[PDB]
């Protein structure tokens, strides 16, 4: 009488993660790789920094 | 009473091939010997 | 009873599953074949910690991307000086078993937490002129294996009970709780706004919590075995999970499901660590083969290997201005790449 | 005059050529040593001292081997200098042998005494300690014996025990040494092994490969009179081997032969090729 | 999402046989060591027999040693257990569990209270 | 100015390495113990005579150990268990013996033996409760193995007189069922160390002293190829 309630609150539980608002994968896609393009110039990982700018050289 | 230890030998081995190198140069000076009987 | 409820928890599950496949227009790796790739990657090792007597288990960076944390399993909780490498404090601690260290956001508390069961968050003000234990938590039945800063007054822990705790520091009692997962919490990522938070667990499930409300939104199952890592995306929609089937996936939050899978077929070791650069166009990931990958976050190409370290990497971190990235292994040592 | 001549010449050939691969071995384990900064332990580092002593004694013994005999008996000042620094580095060699046997009895024998050694402690027995046995050798040897670059063997001297008397001790304690460990390795070679030939095979390979380490091999003909002639051609040859590649065996055998050693080239190589990308694309 | 389905079970007689099977879906099943535990009513989980990722190495219970067979098969991608012989104290639910690491030998909490890669089980009463 | 700071700096930094250097001097001249076992095994006796962890500090012959017993934790000991991959020893407790408990303690033991991160650890079998099976072979181990039939007593082991020829014959009989999973993936990395213990006993500290000795002695010989 004590796994009744844990399938109740997991029934309550996909009850509330079924009924939401999902975006389409392809804008979100989209999304993703224009953050990615955007800050791509300030990234010292992506692009290396010479040895003036660069703290740890 | 003469020690041949192991450690000394290397020292040991330079010692008579010293020797042998003087006894070798005294036989040469003995070929100078007769040149000095060449001399005379 | 249990039949028709489990009947309409499978229903609900494929109802779920028809929803993520009706909103699956297309992968992620068929519009990326404009993008160029990035390419080899190479970093050296500028810097090298060499500090500690056991194993490093974990770290965390300072928001000034200068202090930096480090816990070792002998009872040593040292905050180091990334840039002349001097040993700024050195706190002894109760148990020498520690499975987590966060860094403050202002720079004036650090906690801890391990076996112990007990998170201490010690002071760096020093008034008197060392250091001294600021406050004591004990409220978990599991082991503490993660724990984050949202400000000065409020810490969210995760505990080996499956349960997630949001603190209040000051009455030092539990705000609120989290009570959803089946498997242990390994790891946590807060969001750059603190509003949300993901976490992962051991039964192969990264679940989407809610700070104020206490109450799960979403819940993520895409992998085959035990999430140890998980980091959140630099701008807040998405996130990476690492587990042991060595496999890495990149999971959204607005699809409600996974984008992309980072594998290999000669890589069968553990995930330990994952994280993102300050772009995120990199992934940086920790193995259990003695070495990192660098893979593309968009082109699921290795991009580069982080290969010094002698012994399994534990825990991987990146500065807030993406400047070097701190990775640290079972050998006691933390190499600074760059 | 002595029978046997070319017998020292033909020993002078296998000492030059047991020494030159001495040496081609010694600079390759330095290297090795000091490269691979993973094995960083107690062990390796008096491993790395026994082989820079063997380094230097035998440069000390390449620039003694210049001397002839005009040198020998006119009395110079380069020459017994030479001959100093020689012995200091002979005895520096036999301390570290010591040093070695020492650290591997603690570490069998009384293996709950392991963390009383210090790396001062051995530095100073190693480098420090000798440093009054050469000098009061050499003011016993100034005032006394001042002929013959300080090393020629007179009848009637006995200055010459001041530096030797602790090889013998050192020799002697580690014969006792290698007795013990031995011992202790066959009691504990009873209980893994389950065949009996396997575990006899083991312990000849490990006494026979702690006979160069320990320096036993001085021990093993370590007395011979000069009466003989079929024996003293052993003696010379016997002791040329044992003498000349002693240092190549050490170092074959904690260098080349190490599994960590061999394992921390092989990580290095790997770590030069991923940073030569030539299998990654 | 890892899901493990089993099949199988019933009023069986003693001296019978019965043939239980397992369906997996949402991993690659030629990579984990499988294993068959059962739970009697009125005492905890108790480990019946284990097969390992090739089918190379298979082990079992004393008690069950000689009544039980286990075999796997990759390419239709199940587990089955012939159950012939069956005794009266054979009466328990079974369970069909993953070993949680793939490519090793070792495994932990298999024989758990809460373990989420194993499914719902079957009951077999003799 | 910056100078006078980064003085400060490197004195702040020498003084955290001397007590860095302290502190290696204390810990490296303890050994760290893992005693692990079920709760009906009798753990709590041993720690009664020899919070999530407890801390049991002891020594023998002005030699100091550290014993770590698992407190307020879950069943779930996959994770855990790996943070325990530098102690030197593993005190494995069993009870010699309705659940089937050795079935169970043999599983813990092989998946601690074939483990990836538990290869280097020497593994202290202590078999408790001897005296249960001396009462209880007189009036259900032949149900539970069928092995225990075509099974002989071992002449290699020395027992003690005075004993039942069945109660030692269940004793080498769960030792070598030990022992078979045990010698089956060694290969000389690790061993294993079963004794024979009771719930009151003061013997078990000279055991684990000297079992902690021949593990460090193995790693010495080990560590210079010889063994
Ligand atoms: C790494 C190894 C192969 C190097 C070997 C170098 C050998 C071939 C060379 C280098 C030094 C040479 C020796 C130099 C001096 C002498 C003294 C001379 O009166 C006899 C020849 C002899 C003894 C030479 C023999 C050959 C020799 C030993
Ligand atoms: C003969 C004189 C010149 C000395 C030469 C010594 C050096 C150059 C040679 C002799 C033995 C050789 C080693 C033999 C075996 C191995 C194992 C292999 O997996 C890595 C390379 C390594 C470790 C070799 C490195 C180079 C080596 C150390
Ligand atoms: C420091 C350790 C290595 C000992 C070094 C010993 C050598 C280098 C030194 C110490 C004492 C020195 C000697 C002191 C006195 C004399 C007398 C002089 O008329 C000739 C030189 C001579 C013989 C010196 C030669 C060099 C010498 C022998
Ligand atoms: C002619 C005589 C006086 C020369 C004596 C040279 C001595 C003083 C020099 C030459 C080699 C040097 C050693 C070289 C290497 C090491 C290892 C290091 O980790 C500690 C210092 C130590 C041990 C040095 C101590 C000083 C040293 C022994
Ligand atoms: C600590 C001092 C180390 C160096 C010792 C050098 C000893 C030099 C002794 C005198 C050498 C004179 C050489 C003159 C020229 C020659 O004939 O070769
Ligand atoms: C410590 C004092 C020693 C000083 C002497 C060190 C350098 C000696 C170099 C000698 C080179 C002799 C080369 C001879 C070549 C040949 O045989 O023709
Ligand atoms: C001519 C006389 C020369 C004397 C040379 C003395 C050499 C001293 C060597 C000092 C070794 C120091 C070892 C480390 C000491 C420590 O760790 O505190
Ligand atoms: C005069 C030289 C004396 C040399 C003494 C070296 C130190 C001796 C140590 C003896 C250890 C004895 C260990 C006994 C082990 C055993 O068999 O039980
Ligand atoms: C009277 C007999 C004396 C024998 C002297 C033997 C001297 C040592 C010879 C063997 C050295 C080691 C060779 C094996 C090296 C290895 O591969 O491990």
């Amino acid at each position: 009488t004590a796994s009744i309630a844990q399938a109740r609150k997991l029934v309550e539980q996909l009850k509330m993660e079924a009924n939401i608002d999902r975006i389409k994968v392809s804008k979100a896609a989209a999304d993703l790789m224009a953050y990615c393009e955007a800050h791509a110039k300030e990234d010292p990982l992506l692009t290396p920094v010479p040895a003036s700018e660069n703290p740890f050289r | 009473d003469n020690p041949s230890l192991s450690i000394d030998l290397t020292f040991h081995l330079l010692r008579t091939l010293l020797e042998l190198a003087r006894t070798q140069s005294q036989r040469e000076r003995a070929e100078q010997n007769r040149i000095i009987f060449d001399s005379v | 009873e249990l039949d028709q409820l489990r009947q309409e928890a499978e229903q609900l599950k494929n109802q779920i599953r028809d929803a993520r496949k009706a909103c699956a227009d297309a992968t992620l790796s068929q519009i990326t074949n404009n993008i160029d790739p990035v390419g080899r990657i190479q970093m050296r090792t500028r810097r090298t910690l060499r500090g500690h007597l056991a194993k490093i288990y974990a770290m965390h960076w300072g928001t000034d991307s200068r202090l930096l944390v480090s816990a070792s399993q002998d009872g040593k909780l040292i905050i180091w000086d990334s840039y002349t490498t001097n040993k700024v404090h050195a706190i002894p601690l109760r148990s020498s078993w520690v499975m987590t260290c966060a860094y403050a956001p202002s720079g004036n508390y650090v906690a801890c937490g391990g076996l112990d069961n007990i998170c201490s968050i010690y002071n760096l003000k020093t008034r008197e002129g060392n250091v001294r234990v600021s406050r004591e938590l004990a409220g978990h039945t599991g082991y503490l294996s993660c724990c984050r800063f949202l400000d000065d007054n409020q810490i969210v822990t995760s505990s080996g009970d499956t349960t997630c705790a949001l603190w209040d520091i000051e009455t030092g009692q539990q705000t609120t709780t989290f009570t959803g997962h089946t498997g242990d919490v390994m790891s946590l990522s807060l969001a750059p706004d603190t509003r949300l938070f993901v976490s992962g667990a051991c039964d192969a499930s990264a679940k989407l919590w809610d700070v104020r409300e206490g109450m799960c939104r979403q819940t993520f199952t895409g992998h085959e075995s035990d999430i140890n890592a998980i980091c959140f995306f630099p701008n807040g929609n998405a996130f990476a999970t690492g587990s042991d089937d060595a496999t890495c996936r990149l999971f959204d939050l607005r699809a409600d499901q996974e984008l992309m899978t980072y594998s290999h077929d000669n890589i069968i070791c553990g995930i330990t660590s994952v994280s993102f650069s300050k772009s995120g166009r990199l992934l940086l990931a920790g193995y259990d083969d003695f070495n990192c990958n660098v893979w593309d976050a968009l082109k699921a190409d290795r991009a580069g290997v982080l290969a010094g370290h002698d012994n399994r990497v534990s825990c991987l971190g990146v500065t807030d201005d993406g400047m070097a990235v701190a990775t640290g292994s079972w050998d006691s040592f933390l190499k600074i790449w760059n | 005059q002595r029978k046997y001549d070319l017998h020292y010449r033909i020993a002078l050939v296998v000492n030059y050529l047991g020494h030159c691969v001495s040496v081609a071995a010694l600079v390759a384990a330095f290297l090795l040593f000091l490269a691979l900064r993973s094995i960083r332990c107690l062990r390796n580092v008096i491993h790395w001292n026994l082989i820079t002593t063997f380094i230097l004694r035998n440069v000390m013994w390449f620039l003694l081997q210049l001397v002839d005999h005009e040198v020998h008996e006119s009395n110079e000042v380069w020459c017994r200098c030479i001959t100093t620094i020689f012995n200091y580095f002979v005895v520096t060699n036999f301390f570290w042998m010591f040093v070695e046997g020492c650290y591997l009895h603690t570490a069998i024998v009384m293996t709950y005494s392991t963390e009383r050694l210090r790396k001062c402690l051995f530095l100073f027995i190693g480098w420090c300690i000798p440093f009054p046995i050469i000098v009061a050798w050499a003011i016993g040897k100034l005032y006394y014996e001042n002929e013959q670059c300080w090393f020629g063997k007179e009848p009637g001297d006995l200055v010459d025990y001041i530096y030797q008397g602790p090889i013998i001790l050192v020799l002697l304690i580690n014969f006792v040494f290698l007795f013990n460990i031995v011992r202790i390795l066959m009691t504990k070679l009873r209980a893994s092994t389950t065949s009996e030939t396997i575990q006899y095979r083991k312990a000849v390979k490990a006494t026979l490969v702690l006979l160069p380490l320990l320096g036993i091999t001085y021990m093993l003909f370590f007395v011979n009179p000069g009466e003989d002639d079929l024996s003293q051609i052993m003696f010379i040859y016997f002791n040329s081997f044992l003498q000349s590649f002693q240092g190549f065996f050490v170092s074959v055998f904690y260098c080349f032969f190490n599994g960590e050693v061999r394992s921390a080239v092989r990580k290095r190589w790997h770590r030069w090729q991923d940073h030569h990308s030539l299998r990654v694309p | 999402q890892v899901q493990l389905q089993e099949s199988g079970g019933g009023l069986v007689q003693p001296g019978g046989s019965l043939r239980l099977s397992c369906a997996a879906s949402g991993f690659t099943f030629s990579n984990y060591k499988m294993n068959w535990v059962r739970q009697a009513p009125g005492k905890g989980l108790e480990w019946v027999s284990d097969i390992s990722q090739s089918g190379a190495s298979i082990s079992y219970t004393g008690s069950v040693k000689g009544r039980f067979t286990i075999s796997r098969d990759n390419a239709k991608n199940t587990l089955y257990l012939q159950m012939n012989s069956l005794k009266p104290e054979d009466t328990a639910v079974y369970y069909c569990a993953r070993c949680p690491a793939p490519f090793t030998r070792d495994c932990f909490d298999v024989t758990s209270t809460t373990y989420a890669y194993r499914g719902q089980g079957t009951q077999v009463t003799v | 100015d910056q100078r006078n700071e980064e003085k400060a700096q490197r004195e702040a930094n020498k003084k955290i390495e001397k007590q860095l250097q302290k502190d290696k001097q204390v810990y490296r001249a303890t050994h760290r113990l893992l005693l692990l076992g079920a709760g009906e095994s009798g753990k709590s006796t041993i720690v009664k005579q020899m919070t999530g962890i407890f801390e049991t500090k002891f020594q023998v012959d002005k030699v100091n150990f550290h014993m770590f017993d698992v407190g307020a934790q879950r069943d779930e000991r996959r994770k855990w268990i790996q943070c325990f991959n530098d102690v030197t020893a593993i005190i494995f407790v069993v009870a010699s013996s309705q659940t089937n408990r050795l079935q169970e303690a043999l599983n813990l033991f092989k998946s601690i033996w074939n483990n990836r991160w538990l290869r280097t650890i020497s593994v202290i079998l202590f078999l408790n409760k001897q005296d249960l099976l001396a009462e209880k072979v007189l009036a259900k181990i032949e149900d539970y193995f069928p092995e225990f039939a075509r099974y002989t007593t071992p002449e290699d082991a020395t027992p003690e007189p005075g004993e039942d020829p069945r109660v030692t014959r269940a004793k080498y009989f769960i030792r070598d069922e030990f022992l078979r999973i045990s010698t089956a993936s060694g290969d000389g990395r690790h061993y294993c160390y079963p004794h024979f213990t009771c719930s009151v006993d003061t013997e078990n500290i000279r055991r684990v002293f000297n079992d902690c000795r021949d593990i460090i002695q193995r790693m010495h010989l080990r560590q210079y190829e010889l063994l």
